[PDB]
């Protein structure tokens, strides 16, 4: 599970409700992707950063922390876990259905 | 000739034409003038069809037209289509990038039933684009040519299948009109019928009859013979007229209970009312004459009729019957056949005023709905015609259909033919056509009704073979679609000049003659048994007395691009067909020399190509210059023809414009004034006559390789100039602007040494690959200054340098220099886009010349790269010390088939050489039909040969004997065509000789500077981090699982992981690799592809929990 | 109403607020119904003018109102590939400014390490080298015990001996 | 055949509820970029429609029972949520295809993972390659069996960093920089390390 092409086996299954959610890093709820002036994702849309990590590297959304020294740590403001950028190449979000 | 500028061609042709070719745009021009409706068109359908002149706008307007609300006491209607003025001329339309089009007026009659008040207003129906002289649209500059289109036309369509089990024959039909449901009558594989409606397999012919009116009675008195249609009528288990309409209405509106009226009118709105079933004004004559219904009526009422249907119910009976002929009460005798689907009497063809009235249509359609919708919501007498119509849908319906569409395409023009050729063309793909997989082998087939109106050779090889063609030489296109030919009419062995025209369905019923046959001059052939083509598209013997037709003449059934080929009679069909799709490709050179040996048709497709300038009025030239010339007519004024100079084609090739008068001539109307791309002395020259010798040369021309004299590349014989175009706009951006100026950051002064202040190449300066061609300076913003840029500011006084020079570079891999420069900004209060405030675009031409892995090849199937090109010193050469430029192979042409360029080869050597036939004791055996002014030739002569009625083999092995020298007293070649020569490499002579003589060869246009591609490190893609692929991105080639299969195969795993992951994936690993390779340290372990992490994501994503275990 | 709002902030990949749907659509309209009285595409100025509002803000929300494009329809003529084949991720790693980087480093590092080390090391915390952050003056002294008028001549030492064409030379290069 | 399910669902430790759905996963977003083109136009990857449909339909309908609705409406609501699902798992595999702009169907997970064009047989199996070039061949018959020629700029292009790094050891460059401006404007001392 490290992705260090050391593998024995690769299985797949059906996944469960439970599943779906562990994967997922928040609840995507809002149908909004892109804000039209500030060309900026939104919160809890289909681009949120606080849900799949931040767009630029090592920012917040206000940009409270614009630094390296800041690492996995969470901002108490948005949310936005400043950290590396292509995270949104791997977390992953869920909607839970009426 | 008859062509008042025309050089002087002798010609081979043993007969004459009746009738000579048509202007070959003529499908493209009298199509768009049946569509606005001009004068010309007017007086054209007053002895073609007076019965009903009416356009293509004019019949759209009429039929929608009038158009109410449903009280029906107000409503409004259109007339008088009259158009306007061109908003500009031509080149400056091409030039700023506008549209060429015209305003359109139309009025509109505002009647209110109620009370009675009118209301004519001229509405501002639109921007039309209009089509230019050439027959070509231009679009936002550009330069688009729309295509005619192959579709089968709405009709009934009878066939026969086999059943396979009881080997029992059925009958099936399709009545497939235009916009509506489909009926599928036919006998089932039991005894009774299948009356399929819009795809629902229920309910034979019992319900439909008596849904009709009609109750057994009637369908008993119409169907006494036909035991099988007495046996499903017998077993119809309906019983009343209400019943059967609420069958149908289970199988046409299931989900919605059916009521007394409801059925009723449903099958009249579906099938009898014109709104949702209207066969077009072709397919309801094409049904009248599949069934004789109305042979004397002028065509109305285009919705399918019920007599229709009975009569299509009586012939699918009589032809499961086997009867021949079928009488319908109430009209003339037809024979029952079914019907061939791709006989060009049942496929049509849609030139551009179909396709531009499909879009009008939709357009009047929206319209027609926006108007119903607010003519109602709005109080009467407070509306009027302007409000009620809103043009938006139809310019939004022209523009979709003249961009974005497949069937409108880019302009495919580097030389006169390519352009003459991509106009005049039929296709089949596209909307209502079927695609490449949809289409079957079945339709790719020469049908026998190809004769005459489509070309059976000219066709690309490509995956589309067959399912696009061209247009024949002398075909036409009839006032209704249909494509049909001329043909001479001959009465009882009398041949007559009246030139009748036939169409697929008409040559059946009449037997067409031999285009060549042993006319004597009085309309009887010698020979009583003559090659004809009978009904079926069998060719047989047969007397002459009964035969009634001929063709017009040889070279009838091919197209314009294969009709320049000569000695086309001696070539296999698929090397003519490639000869004919490079004749298409060639490209402009700088001195376009004519060909020696050629055909007629040359002088006619350059003259009406259109992109040589013509002398529209007599008269005396005034005064001659390379920019202009200016005729004086005879009555007093005078013209001036702006010659185009150095004009980029669509390709990237070369458009000169060279005049070929003198200051104090006289020319005529109609007399080539000046000469295009590939013309010389206004006919057809795509290429240049070179010497050939038919050796195999030492391996360099091996595999069909050609090698090639310095001799070419010095005296710049095959050299092409080329010349490109790169667009670059500067626009607002939240940043601020960019501006076109010269402040760029971080550059040196060498390559600033070529640039205005304005912030531009000097023009007439050379650039190569990677110069800077416009400085175009960005807001760079912010972004993470790194402290070792603060560092490397501290140690030279840098400036921070606050913007981003993204500015505009010379791609990889070209050069030349610099043609022109054209500045847009809005400042200059230009129509730019809304966004840009500067577009400036530089002209960059290069004289490419020719080098190895050039194709060049003959207008006979023969294709090759340039093997090598070797100094003038190791060429084979005669006794004479003239030395071969082009030396091809011997191996190629036997077993390929195009034995037809020997013979042109040799005809071309003694048309260059000259000859003379010594008349003294008479005329030779050979030369006797040989006809007069051919028995002299000068040296450098040109000759013609019509490429199925040409010089036979006796009379040029007869030309060959007497090939007169030019200078000194040497007969080169032999009376067999070889020669002796002397080796230039070693020095002695040649042990036999070989074949040598002037050939016509053409560069075509895949040369090998627009063809070489590599790449270290590019860029990549964003889902999964692979590669781009292509020239103007940086590419990189593809590795596909093919290719897999062979390195497996070898054994090579280390090399296949190399090459999948670290070499085109794995990012870590691309940028390890790369700095190890740098610092000369080993290449480390390849890591894990981004694409397989990308397929577990998306794996997941699909609710499949995916995950990989370590132990 | 209903329909209205909900077309209006539900119907657009890019959601706009509805507050300025209302002027798009109102451009929309009257830019159409002018066209068709005076014959002719309204130049924005003249739009703006039927605006009462600068036009500049006309060519904003005329840009605005430009919707998104979709990545897989097929670009050709012929179908054979994707548009989003032809874009190039801009966030992807030169794999060529990445060794440039790594070997400027090393540049730096012989250079500070030929400088004195009080001096290196002065310079490498003022512009945060070693760690993430660049520090003021007052931490220099309390990490080297000197008052900060100190740290400034020595500072002023340091890009003085940086000057030097030695090192001047052998950096500027790398640019 | 139902036994062939019926025991797979059996001795597979899985229970069948994975069979309906109740909470849908998420693709990152980075897997269906929302990029802007040189010119201010944005493209999508069609999933973003899809998914905004999705949600859309998942918010009317949380609206739909908080408020209180007569039960046509709301079992409409179910059967649009159904069919949004539907559609963004395998679009067009019921009924007509959910079709956006230009009438074309849209690209959904499954059409991302079938045929010539899935990701498996395009991007997995067979990838484009760097180091690696095309050309117009020519007979090279003075050449010997284990040899070919081979174009001097395609050959300057492929070995780029090898050139580079042999370069600026023999002191021709200073740095990697000047290596890489060197080889770009095709210095005549490139061509001596390159053969
Ligand atoms: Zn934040």
């Amino acid at each position: 599970m490290l992705d260090v092409n050391f593998f024995d086996e690769l299985r797949i299954g059906l996944a469960t409700a439970e599943d779906i959610r562990q994967w997922s890093y928040g609840e995507v709820k809002k149908p909004e992707t892109i804000n039209y002036r500030t060309l900026k994702p939104e919160k809890d849309g289909l681009f949120c950063e606080k849900i799949f990590g931040p767009t630029r590297d090592w920012e917040c959304y206000c940009g409270k922390y614009k630094r390296v020294r800041f690492k996995g740590i969470i901002c108490e403001r948005c949310g936005v876990e400043v950290t590396r950028a292509k995270v949104r190449r791997e977390r992953m979000g869920h909607i839970e259905l009426a | 000739n008859s062509v008042p500028g025309a050089p002087n061609r002798v010609s081979f042709a043993k007969l004459r034409e009746p009738l000579e070719v048509p202007g070959l745009l003529d499908v493209q021009t009298d199509s768009f003038e049946w569509l606005i409706g001009s004068p010309r068109w007017r007086e054209s359908a007053a002895e073609r069809g007076d019965v009903n002149p009416v356009g293509g706008l004019e019949e759209v307007l009429y039929e929608l037209s009038p158009i109410e609300d449903f009280s029906g006491s107000m409503s409004l209607s259109f007339s008088d289509p009259r158009f306007d003025d061109v908003k500009a001329p031509v080149d400056e339309c091409k030039d700023k990038d506008m549209t060429y089009a015209a305003p359109l007026f139309v009025t509109a009659e505002f009647i209110n039933n109620n009370t009675g008040e009118i209301k004519s207003q001229t509405v501002f129906m639109g921007d039309f684009p209009m089509m230019t002289e050439k027959g070509t649209f231009i679009i936002n500059g550009t330069e688009r040519v729309v295509v005619s289109q192959l579709v089968r036309s709405p009709g009934v369509y009878f066939d026969e299948t086999i059943d396979k089990s009881t080997d029992k024959t059925l009958h099936s039909v399709k009545v497939i009109p235009s916009r509506g449901a489909w009926l599928e009558f036919d006998v089932d594989k039991r005894d009774t019928v299948g009356v399929r409606i819009d795809r629902k397999r229920r309910q034979p012919v019992t319900v439909l009859l008596k849904a009709l009116g009609w109750t057994s009675e009637q369908i008993v008195e119409r169907f006494g013979f036909s035991e099988i249609m007495r046996s499903t009528l017998e077993k119809d288990n309906t019983v009343g007229t209400d019943e059967a309409l609420l069958d149908i209405y289970r199988k046409l509106r299931p989900g919605e209970p059916p009521t007394k009226e409801s059925a009723q009118t449903l099958l009249e709105n579906l099938f009898f009312k014109e709104k949702r079933y209207d066969l077009a004004r072709v397919g309801r004559y094409k049904v009248n004459k599949k069934l004789g219904l109305h042979v004397g009526e002028p065509i109305t009422s285009s919705t399918l009729t019920e007599e229709d249907v009975v009569a299509t119910i009586e012939y699918l009976v009589r032809l499961h019957e086997g009867q021949t002929t079928m009488t319908v009460p109430g009209g003339v005798e037809v024979p029952v056949e079914t019907d061939d689907i791709d006989h060009f009497g049942n496929r049509r063809l849609r030139t551009v005023g179909e396709l531009i009235q499909n879009q009008i249509r939709v357009g009047m359609s929206r319209m027609e709905r926006v108007v119903r919708e607010r003519m109602t919501t709005q109080d009467v007498e407070a509306i009027t015609p302007q409000t009620l119509i809103n043009i938006r849908p139809v310019v939004a319906a022209i523009k979709e259909f003249f961009g974005t569409s497949q069937l409108s395409q880019f302009m495919d023009q580097n030389n006169p033919l390519s352009g003459l050729t991509h106009k005049r063309r039929l296709s089949a793909l596209g909307p209502g056509g079927l695609s490449r997989e949809r289409a079957g082998l079945e339709v790719r087939d020469v049908h026998p009704s190809h004769y005459g109106r489509m070309c059976p050779i000219e066709t690309p090889e490509g995956p589309n073979i067959g399912l696009i063609g061209s247009l024949s030489v002398y075909a036409r296109v009839n006032p209704f679609g249909f494509i049909e030919t001329p043909y001479r009419k001959v009465v009882d062995g009398v041949v007559s000049d009246e030139i009748v025209y036939l169409t697929a369905d008409e040559e059946d019923r009449h037997v067409v003659a031999q285009a060549n046959s042993p006319i004597d001059a009085d309309g009887r052939f010698v020979e009583p048994r003559v090659l004809v083509r009978r009904k079926a598209g069998e060719v047989e013997y047969v007397p002459s007395s009964e035969v009634d037709y001929m063709d017009v003449s040889p070279r009838q059934m091919v197209s314009v691009a294969t009709a320049m080929i000569p000695f086309l009679e001696h070539d296999d069909a698929n090397r003519a067909l490639m000869g004919a799709n490079m004749q298409r490709q060639a490209v402009p050179l700088v001195r376009s020399e004519a060909p020696l040996v050629g055909t007629g048709m040359e002088l006619r497709a350059a003259i009406d190509a259109g992109d040589v300038v013509v002398a529209e009025e007599s008269g005396v030239i005034e005064e001659v210059s390379a920019d202009y010339i200016t005729v004086m007519h005879d009555n007093g004024t005078r013209r001036t023809y702006r010659m185009r100079k150095f004009a980029r084609s669509n390709h990237g090739t070369c458009a000169n414009q060279c005049p070929i008068v003198d200051a104090g001539d006289r020319v005529e109307a109609g007399q080539v004034i000046a000469d295009g791309p590939c013309t010389d002395d206004g006919e057809m020259a795509l290429g240049k006559n070179l010497l050939v010798a038919i050796m195999p040369w030492e391996g360099h021309n091996y595999e069909d390789a050609i090698i090639l004299s310095n001799r070419l590349v010095e005296e710049d014989v095959l050299t092409s100039i080329h010349i490109e175009e790169h667009e670059i706009d500067a626009r607002d951006t939240k940043l601020g602007a960019e501006e076109i100026t010269r402040d760029i950051p971080n550059i040196s002064d060498e390559v600033l040494a070529d640039l205005d202040e304005r912030g531009i190449v000097r023009i007439g300066a050379e650039v190569r690959d990677g110069d800077i061609l416009v400085g175009k300076v960005t807001p760079k913003g912010e972004t993470e200054l790194t402290p070792e840029e603060r560092l490397l500011r501290a140690i030279f006084g840098e400036k921070a340098r606050e913007v981003r020079d993204t500015s505009l570079k010379v791609p990889h891999g070209e050069s030349g220099k610099v043609i022109g420069i054209r500045v847009f900004s809005r400042e200059d209060e230009d129509e730019l886009p809304a966004g840009v405030n500067e577009l400036v675009r530089v002209y960059v031409a290069q004289k490419r010349k020719i080098s190895d892995g050039d194709k060049l090849a003959g207008r006979h199937g023969n294709k090759g790269v340039i093997g090598k090109i070797l100094p003038v010193e190791d060429m084979p050469f005669l006794a004479d010390g003239t030395p071969v430029d082009i030396i091809l192979n011997t191996h190629g042409v036997p077993r390929r088939m195009n034995i037809g360029q020997i013979l042109e080869t040799h005809l071309g050597w003694c048309a260059h050489s000259g000859w003379k036939v010594d008349a003294a004791k008479g005329v030779p055996d050979w030369a006797a039909r040989l006809p007069d002014e051919l028995l002299e030739a000068q040296p450098n002569a040109i000759v013609s040969t019509p490429v199925f009625d040409g010089a036979q083999e006796a009379e040029l092995q007869g030309l060959l004997s007497c090939t007169l020298p030019n200078r000194d007293g040497d007969v080169l070649v032999d009376a067999d065509g070889k020669a002796m020569l002397f080796d230039g490499r070693s020095g002695e002579p040649f042990p036999y000789p070989v074949t040598v003589g002037y050939m016509y060869i053409m560069k075509l246009h895949h040369l090998v500077d627009d063809k070489i591609h590599a790449r270290s490190t590019g860029p990549y893609s964003m889902i999964t981090q692979q590669p781009l692929g292509g020239k103007a991105q940086f590419g990189g080639q593809r590795f596909g699982e093919m290719e897999c299969w062979a390195m497996q195969a070898y054994g090579a795993a280390y090399t296949l992981q190399e090459l999948l992951t670290i070499k085109s994936d794995d990012t870590v690993g691309r940028v390890k690799v790369y700095e190890a390779i740098v610092k000369g340290e080993n290449i480390p372990e390849p890591g894990i592809p981004e694409s397989f992490k990308v397929l577990l994501k998306e794996l997941q994503s699909l609710c499949l929990n995916v995950e990989v275990l370590s132990s | 109403q209903a329909i209205t709002r909900a077309m209006a902030d539900q119907a657009r990949t890019i959601r706009i607020p509805v507050h300025m749907v209302e002027v798009i659509n109102k451009l929309g309209r009257i830019q159409r119904e002018l066209l068709q009285d005076l014959g002719r595409e309204p130049t924005p100025e003249e739009l703006a003018k039927e605006m009462d509002i600068t036009p500049e803000k006309v060519l904003e929300i005329q840009q605005y109102a430009r919707e998104p494009i979709s990545l897989d329809q097929t670009i050709g003529d012929e179908g054979d590939s994707q548009l989003g084949d032809f874009i190039e991720d801009s966030e992807a790693v030169v794999a060529v400014d990445a060794v440039s980087f790594t070997l400027l480093q090393d540049q730096l590092q012989s250079v500070l390490d030929t400088l004195s080390e009080r001096e290196a090391g002065v310079v490498r915390l003022r512009f945060g080298l070693t760690d993430g952050q660049p520090r003021t003056l007052d931490e220099i002294g309390q990490v080297y015990g000197v008052t900060r008028e100190r740290i400034r001549q020595i500072e002023s030492k340091t890009m003085s001996k940086l000057r030097h064409p030695s090192r001047s030379q052998v950096l500027r290069d790398y640019l | 055949k139902r036994l062939k399910v019926v025991a797979a669902f059996q001795q597979s430790g899985n229970s069948p509820m994975g069979m309906v759905l109740d909470a849908v996963p998420v693709i990152p977003p980075e897997l269906r970029p929302m990029v802007q083109l040189d010119g201010g136009r944005f493209a999508t990857s069609d999933l973003n429609d899809l998914y905004r449909r999705v949600i859309n339909r998942n918010n009317r309908l949380k609206r739909l029972i908080d408020l209180g609705a007569p039960e046509i409406i709301v079992n409409n609501e179910k059967r649009m949520l159904q069919e949004s699902v539907d559609a963004l798992f395998d679009n067009g595999r019921r009924g007509r295809p959910v079709t956006g702009p230009g009438n074309r169907p849209l690209k959904s997970l499954s059409d991302l993972l079938k045929g010539k064009q899935g990701r498996f047989r395009q991007n997995l199996l067979g990838k484009r390659v760097d180091y690696s070039g095309r050309s117009v061949i020519v007979v090279g018959p003075q050449l010997k069996l284990h040899q070919c020629g081979l174009p001097k700029l395609m050959a300057l292009e492929l070995f780029k960093p090898f050139v580079m790094k042999r370069l600026v050891d023999l002191n021709h460059a200073q740095n990697i920089k000047s290596a890489k401006r060197m080889v770009e404007r095709q210095r005549p001392q490139v061509w001596d390390v390159l053969e």
